[PDB]
RNA sequence: GCCGAGGUGGUGGAAUUGGUAGACACGCUACCUUGAGGUGGUAGUGCCCAAUAGGGCUUACGGGUUCAAGUCCCGUCCUCGGUACCA
RNA sequence: UGGUGGCGAUAGCGAAGAGGUCACACCCGUUCCCAUACCGAACACGGAAGUUAAGCUCUUCAGCGCCGAUGGUAGUCGGGGGUUUCCCCCUGUGAGAGUAGGACGCCGCCAA
RNA sequence: GGGGCGGUCGCCUCCUAAAAGGUAACGGAGGCGCCCAAAGGUUCCCUCAGAAUGGUUGGAAAUCAUUCGCAGAGUGUAAAGGCACAAGGGAGCUUGACUGCGAGACCUACAAGUCGAGCAGGGACGAAAGUCGGGCUUAGUGAUCCGGUGGUUCCGCAUGGA
RNA sequence: AGUCUUGGAGGUAGAGCACUGAUUGGACUAGGGGCCCCUACCGGGUUACCGAAUUCAGUCAAACUCCGAAUGCCAAUGACU
């Protein structure tokens, strides 16, 4: 038969590992990544209210890239996030890698929003 | 006629631990005090309530006690304060 | 079999700790970092 | 691949004693074969030997 | 590499047309194959282990778990762990080249060889080779070779009914 | 002798008869019943005499239908001894009998045969007894 | 009645210290020695299916602990030894 | 559409459908970061040859699952009576089962 | 349920126990007087038992894939409670199986026993958020007196030591 | 302190089989026997001789709960007394 389960269930699972320990509370909204094959996407939730505060794809018409999985397109989705970060005012934010590794392009958008400003 | 049978075999008994709820719901309640006693997570912490190494329930904050539910089939102690 | 175990340091040379270990599945003379309040550190102790 | 586990892979050069040559890659840098697929006579239909062997007796009156 | 563009350039167009699918992703494809050792004379011949960690590291250099009983058995005289059979899985390049020895170079030297099981399908597409002489393809050195014991490999295609299981593996060239 | 295989506890205690019969009130397996009036232990003798009596009064019985087993043990002590050290010794088995509840069963056979099959049956018992027809 | 012990090949009987036998001394069997029996000497030896190979039943029994039970644990039957006292 | 949240599977399972330029994916390879007790299956790094088959959405449906009354009954607080291993009456309360029915999604946020 | 005889004496779990807690009997069942240097901590991973088939030696059952299995497994160990966001399985690194504490609670005749957010000193893991003051919770233990050992800006029978 | 109103914790009486144990019967059913045929315990030929697991229907439980009371308990809120 042989039958696999998605990426995205097992990384759904992951998350929700990563989900019940640390959360979007007040002044510290929580920074979600998630992490398609064609594009990345960063957002700034409160989960306490529900609400994402700002938000970055590699998805934007402005200020595009070339290769949209590379180390670079995650490091300029993170410095949009970290700039929509300080534009609107929440300063202090909290790193959801989102069930995945703190590894590739998720790191590199830690590591660009480390960089820019936003204090992990 | 006086006839000896004896040996029970089944005396013994451990000491009655004082297990349940110490405090009830709307309960003005300080913090640190225990709100459940239990073994295991009969009923599990929520919100400004721990869970201590004895699965003790108790309050971080001052403020009333609200046993509310985990939805399925499963309960919850909440501290609100005032 | 299990031996009661006092875990001195040497820096210090004071005892400060108390574990047990077997005298069968640890049969050498065992060793941790810990905490010395007269030196104020972690510092490697050390079974005596 | 983990390293210093594996040994190597280099082109087998797969020989037959009916010529056919085949390629893969292995261990063994050049193989040579006896009886390959297209020798062996199973995967050659139905063979000649064993198959024009194997009429079992017609009750031998023939003498 | 010959069994790559043999099985995408010929089977795939043939397969697709001969099982009618709407689409090009419902063709089945060999995923993976497993081979199972399965020494269990582990526990009298304490060694022996290291017989097919020896040879099935020449058979696919892919190195095999020693892998260990997951529960005691006291008919065996066996407790949980004392490992037991090595295990090969396979995907990728080397795979294709593992069918090419086994169909085109191997399965000749099978000493008694006949038609190899039409019933060795589970119900659900997958197959098993039951091999029991170690030497069938001609790495494994009759000279490096005391222990005659034979070994399981378990093709494992992404079929989802059986006789397209069938149809695709008579065309990569099992013979039945 | 009806006998559970298995019992986890030896020793249970005696209970308690009130309250009707949770089930088995009606008669559906057989066409012919016999209900209890008031509530007793019947032990695995009282079921042995009921059935020898139905069957032998059937003479061949097309079913005879025991809806009650004998699961409750009851202990008891040895003669002449005094109170306490331990509970008893299990000596027998026991079908709880709350009122209301069908013991025996008949079926394909006529009526007159079962009124007096369930009679004789029910003068083995200890408790008052009724006949009952399928509704 | 209560308490402690023990139930093993046809036999008396060890295995009771944790890893699978049913030791050892008798019978029993095949052969040898003798005119022939006895003693004596050699080789086997619980059972049933199997040429051997080889798998299972088996430590009074029935059930649990265990991956394993002759041993660890409980119940039934039996045989031992001690106790059954005070008016 | 895609991500992300709350709500008790009324969310489920299962069965049959429809969709791909974007989007999520399946996929194509491992040259580097990384990885695999084995292995690019996974995890990662890249890419865009085709693929709507699978995940994914979007329809339906009451087969299992789930929610679920009203009445009646069992039980029972208090008062009382009787042939009292139990039963009965009165006042109030009130199940469980079974049902009639509800249901194969409601609700926030952001980016397209 | 007279006394002797037998049996017991402390700690843990269930039932008794009557839907808070409590609750007796020579009432019904069981365990304990430990074990683990990983069986603790943290980080990242991930899912069990059984069954049906395809399978050498391989047997009913070792090892293999393959479906069905939101739980028949596992949780060091009785029993209960709890757990598949793991508390159950793996791997890396580690020693928080730390020191001084501790607002406030539970429990209780006392003696005790249990929980504890947070603070400081120093760390472990982690990128961080954070988590860590032993193990999944509850058993695994005993007062004082008297001695032994180790250390101390303590005393020391006139004074300095002892 | 009482009572009305409100919110809770706790799983007994009852009830139910959804776990765990017990257990009545029907339907099939691998398999175990018994009559045997020859015959390498090999292949079988039968049986109302027993049936593990599946399914339907019914029972029972202090140490069984998918469920769950009346009461009692802990509270807060006002209200009176």
């Amino acid at each position: 038969m042989i039958t696999k389960t998605s990426k995205n269930a097992a990384r759904l699972k992951r998350h929700a590992r990563v989900r019940a320990k640390l959360s979007g509370t007040a002044e510290r909204p929580r920074l979600n990544v998630f992490r398609s094959n064609k594009h990345i996407y960063a957002q700034i939730i409160d989960d306490v209210n529900g609400v994402t505060l700002a938000s970055a794809s590699t998805l934007d018409k402005d200020l595009n890239v070339e290769s949209t999985g590379d180390t670079s397109a995650a490091t300029k989705v993170g410095e949009l996030v970290a700039k929509r970060a300080a534009e609107k005012g929440i300063s202090d934010v909290v790193f959801d890698r989102g069930g995945y590794l703190y590894h590739g392009r998720v790191k590199a958008l830690a590591d660009a929003a480390r960089e820019a400003g936003l204090k992990f | 006629s006086k006839k000896g049978v004896g040996s029970t075999k089944n005396g013994r008994d451990s000491e009655a631990k004082r297990l349940g709820a110490k405090r009830a719901d709307g309960q003005f309640v300080t913090g640190g005090s225990i709100l459940y006693r239990q073994r295991g997570t009969k009923i599990y912490p929520g919100e400004n309530v721990g869970r201590g190494g004895d699965d003790t329930l108790f309050a971080k904050i001052d403020g009333t006690v609200k046993f509310e539910r985990f939805g399925r089939d499963r309960k919850k102690v909440s501290v609100y304060p005032v | 079999m299990r031996v009661n175990i006092t875990l001195a340091c040497t820096e210090c040379g004071e005892r400060n700790y108390i574990s047990k270990k077997n005298k069968r599945n640890n049969p050498d003379r065992v060793e941790f970092k810990k905490y010395c309040p007269r030196d104020k550190k972690s510092t490697l102790h050390r079974e005596t | 691949m983990k390293a210093g586990i594996h040994p190597n892979f280099k082109k087998a050069t797969v020989k037959c004693a009916c010529g056919n040559e085949f390629e893969t890659g292995s261990v063994k840098e050049e193989v040579r074969v006896e009886i390959c697929s297209e020798c062996h006579p199973f995967y050659t239909g139905r063979q000649k030997f064993a198959s024009a062997d194997g009429r079992v007796d017609r009750f031998n009156k023939k003498y | 590499n010959r069994l790559k563009e043999k099985y995408n350039k010929e089977i795939a167009p043939a397969l697709m047309t001969k099982f009618n699918y709407d689409s090009v992703m419902q063709v089945p494809k060999i995923e993976k194959i497993v081979i199972n050792m399965g020494v269990g004379d582990a526990v009298q011949n304490a060694k022996a282990i290291d017989s097919a960690v020896e040879e099935l590291t020449f058979i696919a250099g892919q190195k095999p778990v020693v892998t260990r009983a997951k529960k005691s058995i006291a008919g065996f005289r066996l407790r949980e762990g004392m490992p037991i059979g090595a295990k090969v899985t396979l995907r990728g390049e080397r795979m294709y080249d593992f069918l090419d020895k086994l169909i085109s170079v191997s399965l000749p030297r099978v000493r008694d060889f006949r038609g190899v099981s039409k019933k060795s399908f589970d119900g659900r597409g997958n197959y098993t080779l039951g091999i029991k002489e170690q030497l069938i393809f001609p790495e494994i050195d009759y000279d490096k070779v005391t222990k005659v014991r034979g070994m399981d490999i378990v093709i494992v295609t992404t079929a989802n009914t059986d006789e397209e299981a069938r149809e695709l593996l008579t065309q990569v060239g099992m013979p039945f | 002798m009806l006998l559970p295989k298995r019992v986890k506890y030896r020793r249970e205690h005696r209970g308690k008869m009130r309250g009707r019969a949770k089930g088995g009130t009606e008669v559906h397996f057989g066409e012919f019943g016999i209900q209890a009036l008031e509530a007793s232990w019947i032990t695995n003798r009282q079921i042995e005499a009921a059935r020898i009596a139905m069957t032998r009064y059937m003479k061949r019985g097309g079913k005879v239908w025991i809806k009650i087993f004998p699961s409750k043990p009851y202990t008891a002590k040895p003669l002449e001894v005094r109170m306490g050290s331990g509970k008893g010794a299990p000596e027998g088995w026991v079908a709880v009998v709350k009122p209301g509840k069908v013991l025996f069963e008949i079926s394909g056979v006529s009526e007159e045969v079962a009124r007096e099959a369930l009679r004789l049956a029910s003068h083995k018992l200890p408790i008052k007894t009724k006949f009952v027809k399928r509704e």
